[PDB]
């Protein structure tokens, strides 16, 4: 059963929802994001010092 | 030193296993073929058999021999008595432990066979053996000459690279030739220097680990 | 089986998206009214009831 | 006689449709027919991986 | 039966994803072996394509 | 380094106490618990010979 | 790939259970009513079970 | 028990041999099951 | 199955050789269609082999230095059972009914 | 020099024999190079 939703990009806060199939019992879905990284593609050119 | 590389297979023994297509019917065979891997190019397969190669019946090194099991008793022949074929005859290169390196043409089965004084042993398994050419001119026997290309063949020497197969304790093999009938009781004669165990349900539940 | 003041539960099968039928029970007719919903499977492995 | 046994087909369901992913080891007949007055049968020899809708 | 039925994250990852449609069968009467049926290798079929 | 196991004795894996021509099944019992070991090859190659 | 197989665990007139090793694509079915064989005759001595 | 192929004799170990190999003076079964009651 | 005089003998071939009937053991006789075959048993004029498919059949034995052979152009064919067309019979699978030559000489 | 095959030993005459035939106790190269320095 294809179910699409949307979650805000904010850590710590639990995000709750359910899935209502039209003649069955509602299925609850919970997603709590903990740590959301962002890792760029990093390319060393040179180092320097004294 | 090659004995430091053969030292692993001193720890092990050959065994008998099930071959569904023997010399007459479906037997228990000394030369059961566990696998055939043929992923190199110019005709080189790699059998994993139930026998062992390069070792004599005690555990030392001999050059071109096959060490198989025969109802418990571990026997040997030279390697040039063993032949195999797929559709044409193959050509054995060498062996090391449970494995063998042949030079086989393409076909749809492997039949290893050897011959004793009168008993002919065989094992056929329906495993496809495939032949892979290099490049963009499809041959079936590699040519006399041309140019050279980067291929991948199975190596001709045993050498410790990062790929392992897994050993285990053997189970108990029931052997009939031990139990015999006396006048009124059941006589069990375990082999010399070797324990056994007998389980019966002639009276009640029974278990006894007898030693010689 | 009927008790004195209990409630009897039956199972039925339908094709109706708004089924409504008179249920005869041994003398009398009671009206059963509801709204059915599509099932979850497309292809099943038993014929139609 | 012992006969071989082909791999399990991978059946995907749709509205009034059945898809079949078929990976055979050796060539294998797929024989289909409808359970109606017109069966419309299909006797096919599949030797390669093939999808049949 | 297709590319990537075996998925190891690196070459020596010691954690592989296998979806090969492996099914166990019942052994023959009077024989000690493990029979099985599975879809053939998809890396070989990808090399064939 | 890496210490193999035969008992509660963390011995160096390249220094076996025994050999295979001495004990029939104690080298085997040493290779029992030492399967999950990054020095299994060192242990075996040092542990067969004298 | 390479389908790894385990050696068959036979209990003579008893019953067995499934112990998962969590290996990749691992199947573990248990078959009753067996009469297995070695090269040295029959293995168990019962007819069923 | 019974061999799958019709014209065969079954040894003690389950190996099926031809029926003309039973009681022939030559051992074919492990532990001579074709050489017991001839 | 007969000896060189007329009585029973286990696994032997009996053949006429310019008048004088001779015999050899049956493990000395080889035959092949395309691959080598496997003799099961013999009884009188008939033999039960196990051959793969091929477009001829060749039987040959060898004397001390004289080799004898016969090749005839008869199609030897292989027949699977059921709806999977194997070329060599498998190691396992579902049991199915078939129709094979009986091993015994009944 | 070097053999094309991954694991072969090259004789004096250039014939490549496998690696486990070097110092094994049998003559394989013409004039036994494999059996010289063991
Ligand atoms: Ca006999
Ligand atoms: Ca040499």
């Amino acid at each position: 059963y294809e179910h699409a939703t949307t979650m805000p990009s904010q850590a710590g806060i639990s995000y709750n929802t359910i899935v209502n199939r039209a003649g069955y019992a509602p299925l609850p879905i919970s997603i709590t994001p903990t740590k959301i990284k962002l890792i760029p593609t990093v390319n060393l050119e040179y180092v320097t010092c004294h | 030193s090659t004995e430091e590389l053969f030292n692993e297979y001193k720890l092990t023994r050959p065994y008998m296993a099930r071959c569904i297509r023997c010399a007459v019917g479906s037997c228990h065979s000394p030369i059961a073929i566990e696998a055939v891997k043929s992923d190199g190019h110019d005709g080189y397969v790699r059998l994993q058999t139930s026998s062992q190669y390069g070792l004599d019946s005690s555990g030392n090194l001999k050059g071109r021999t096959m060490r198989y099991d025969m109802h418990g008793t571990i026997k040997e022949i030279p390697l040039h008595q063993v032949s195999l074929y797929t559709s044409r005859p193959c050509h054995i290169v060498d062996g090391h432990g449970y494995f063998l390196l042949a030079r086989c043409p393409a076909g749809d089965s492997i039949t290893m066979e050897f011959k004793k004084d009168s008993v002919r042993h065989s094992c056929s398994v329906p495993y496809e053996v495939k032949f892979n050419p290099v490049g963009r001119e499809l041959y079936t026997h590699p040519p006399e000459h041309g140019v050279e290309q980067a291929c991948q063949v199975y190596a001709h020497d045993a050498q410790n690279r990062g790929a392992y197969v897994e050993m285990h304790l053997p189970g108990s093999e029931v052997d009939s030739s031990l139990v015999s009938l006396s006048g009124s009781s059941v006589t069990v004669t375990p082999p010399d220097g070797t324990s056994a165990l007998v389980e019966c349900e002639c009276g009640g539940t029974k278990i006894s680990e007898t030693i010689n | 089986e009927l008790t004195e003041q209990g409630s009897a539960t039956i199972h039925f099968s339908t094709a109706n998206i708004h089924p409504e039928f008179r249920l005869q029970i041994c003398t009398s007719y009671v009206t059963c009214k509801g709204d059915c919903h599509p099932p979850k499977d497309h292809i099943v492995t038993h014929p139609q009831y | 006689c012992t006969v071989p046994l082909a791999p399990e087909p991978m059946i995907t369901f749709g509205f009034r449709s059945v898809s079949l992913k078929l990976h055979p080891k050796n060539p294998t007949y797929l024989i289909t027919r409808q359970l109606a007055d017109e069966p419309h049968y299909t006797h096919e020899l599949i030797s390669e991986p093939a999808v049949r809708n | 039966g297709a590319f990537g039925d075996i998925q190891s994250r690196t070459v020596s990852s010691s954690d592989l994803y296998a979806n090969t449609n492996l099914v166990l069968q019942r052994p023959k009467a009077g024989a000690i072996h493990v029979p099985y049926t599975q879809a053939p290798s998809g890396f070989e079929q990808w090399k064939k394509d | 380094t890496t210490m193999c196991l035969l008992a509660n004795v963390t011995f160096p894996c390249a220094q076996p106490p025994i050999c295979y021509d001495r004990k029939p099944a104690e080298t085997l019992a040493m290779l029992s618990v030492n399967v999950d070991n990054p020095g299994y090859d060192e242990l075996l190659e040092a542990a067969v010979k004298c | 790939y390479k389908t790894g197989m385990d050696s068959p665990a036979i209990k003579c007139c008893g019953s067995q259970e499934c112990t998962p090793t969590y290996r990749p694509d691992e199947q573990c079915k248990v078959f009753t009513g067996v009469y297995p064989f070695m090269w040295g005759g029959a293995y168990c001595f019962c007819d069923t079970e | 028990n019974e061999c799958n192929i019709p014209g065969n004799f079954m040894c003690s170990n389950g190996r099926c041999i031809p029926g003309a190999w039973q009681c022939d003076g030559l051992p074919d079964c492990f532990d001579k099951s074709d050489e017991k009651e001839c």
